[PDB]
């Protein structure tokens, strides 16, 4: 079988660099090139360039050069990349695969984040129906997770027990730190009878935090 | 690896290309000076999705096996990346095969393009082989 | 480089419908030219290679061909599961292309949204920060516009939006929309309104909440 597996996820600051690796495994390593690819959220992929292990042989798509730098360990079978002098514009999902002309094996993928941000914990904040929704026959819940960093947050709720009727949206940025928020729609036998928690967790920080959802005043 | 002007003629003389084919030791140092400038990990993309490898710019399609060239025949049976060592030999070895088949030399493009008879001696001018 | 342009862009399809994805480049590639399907997170994978050379393991269903400067890749009879980017690359010179990607994303009758209003938490206030959180969810299709007006005045500033894929199991959308303000401007204002326009309404969809109200 071949495969190619790739380095984790890496949060950077603006202006230092990373290395990113590719352990590739099934075949004669020192004959095929290894082509990188990237693929920013709102482009098409990207190549960056090539190198064939241990022949100390590279290309660099014009643009890249000067800021991607391959090198290869023919001992352990990976190839690496580093990018140096990270900007915003960095941020995005770089790929190995193996230079087949068509690239049929392809490395998991390495998710890129560039920020000035720091760990943030994040606020969770109920939302309950102030009025309405409630009375009728399905009342639709929600949690506010705010101005965390860095991704990603984890929503369940009731633990898990409450699966069909979620909705978890896309984390959005707002000033550095990012926003989420999951909504949940119970018949109404259920809230506000039994208990509808949120339960949210951040390992970028150990947070883990449950909001029971409670009727508002009034 | 960039091998030297002589310090090549002499490796190559060695692997015994001089009157190869009726090709003097001139015509292949001079076709290795325009092709790579006698660099042993020179290498240059096509067209055709073909790469050229090596001293003597051997070419994917049909000479070696770089695992992606299209209409390959790897004639010469070899993965091209050993083209690229600083052992010669490979490329060297390969040439032979090149030549052979009747275009002689004139399929080093920078060969038959630069030292078509012209002087080719030029090249082993001090070069004591 | 060589410019691969892809179109559709997006593609609505119903499932089991045929369709046809274009690919142009820039200059005859020859016959130098794959496809990839990606699913959301994962990998690319070859679909076809050198135009048409079937990949084993790939469902009959998809087929390529072309030649010189348009390529196109069939899906004869869509299933739910060949729903998401789809990208031509060029391995015929360097850099390698890819085209811009084809979105297939699944057609399915028209749902309206169900839009849900909620006022700032307690504890929120105490931050000096009020979010109003819109939440409209399960609509088809995916083309929505929001607007919040405070007060009769419609806001601009302070909105952040989010949609989600295409549900799996319904093939419909959702998409929060929070109004966050300062705890001190949210004090001196009476209404939070949010309304929808969407295709499924000669009228737009309004949620309000009164400060001053219960």
């Amino acid at each position: 079988q071949v495969q190619l597996q790739e380095s984790g996820a890496e949060v950077m600051k603006p202006g230092a660099s990373v290395k990113i690796s590719c352990k590739a495994t099934g075949y004669t390593f020192s004959t095929y090139w290894i082509e990188w690819v990237k693929q920013r959220p709102g482009h098409g992929l990207e190549w960056i360039g090539e190198i064939l292990p241990g022949s100390g042989s590279t290309y660099y798509n014009e643009k890249f050069k000067g800021k991607a730098t391959f090198t290869a360990d023919t001992s352990s079978n990976t190839a690496y990349m580093q990018l140096s002098s990270l900007t915003s514009e960095d941020s995005a999902v770089y790929y190995c695969a193996r230079g087949d002309g068509n690239y049929g094996y392809w490395g998991q993928g390495t998710t890129l984040t560039v920020s000035s941000a720091s760990t943030t914990p994040p606020s969770v904040f109920p939302l309950a129906p102030g009025s309405a929704a409630q009375t009728n026959s399905m009342v639709t819940l929600g949690c506010l997770v705010k101005g965390y960093f860095p991704e990603p947050v984890t929503v369940t709720w009731n633990s898990g027990s409450l699966s069909s009727g979620v909705h978890t949206f896309p984390a959005v940025l707002q000033s550095d730190l990012y926003t989420l928020s999951s909504s949940v729609t119970v018949p109404s036998s259920p809230r506000p009878s039994e208990t509808v928690t949120c339960n949210v967790a951040h390992p970028a920080s150990s947070t883990k935090v449950d909001k029971k959802i409670v009727p508002r005043d009034c | 690896k960039v091998f030297g002007r002589c310090e090549l003629a002499a490796a190559m003389k060695r692997h015994g290309l001089d009157n190869y084919r009726g090709y003097s030791l001139g015509n292949w140092v001079c076709a290795a000076k325009f092709e790579s400038n006698f660099n042993t990990q020179a290498t240059n993309r096509n067209t055709d999705g073909s790469t050229d490898y090596g001293i003597l710019q051997i070419n994917s399609r049909w000479w070696c096996n770089d695992g992606r060239t299209p209409g390959s025949r790897n004639l010469c049976n070899i993965p091209c990346s050993a083209l690229l060592s600083s052992d010669i030999t490979a490329s060297v070895n390969c040439a032979k095969k090149i030549v052979s088949d009747g275009n002689g030399m004139n399929a080093w493009v920078a060969w038959r393009n630069r030292c078509k008879g012209t002087d080719v001696q030029a090249w082993i001018r001090g070069c004591r082989l | 480089d060589i410019e691969l342009t892809q179109s559709p862009a997006t593609l609505s399809v119903t499932p089991g419908d045929s369709v046809s994805l274009s690919c142009r480049a820039s200059q005859s590639i020859s016959n130098n030219l794959h496809w990839y399907q990606q699913k959301s997170h994962e990998s690319p994978r070859l679909l076809i290679k050198y135009v048409s050379q079937s990949s084993s393991g790939i469902p009959s269903r998809f087929s390529g061909s072309g030649s010189g400067t348009d390529f196109t890749l069939s899906i004869n009879s869509v299933e739910t599961e060949d729903f998401g980017m789809y990208f031509c690359q060029q391995s015929n010179s360097w850099p390698r292309t890819f085209g811009g990607g084809t979105k297939l994303e699944i057609k399915r009758a028209d749902a309206a949204p169900t839009v849900s209003i909620f006022p700032p938490s307690s504890e929120q206030l105490t931050s000096g920060g009020a979010s109003v959180v819109c939440f409209l969810n399960n609509f088809y299709p995916k083309d929505i516009n929001v607007k919040w007006k405070i007060d009769g005045s419609e806001r601009q500033n302070g909105v952040l939006n989010s949609w989600t894929d295409q549900d799996s199991k319904d093939s419909t959308y959702s998409m929060s929309s929070t109004l966050t303000l300062t705890k001190d401007e949210y004090e001196r204002h009476n209404s939070y309104t949010c309304e929808a326009t969407h295709k499924t309404s000669t009228s737009p969809i309004v949620k309000s909440f009164n400060r001053n109200e219960c």
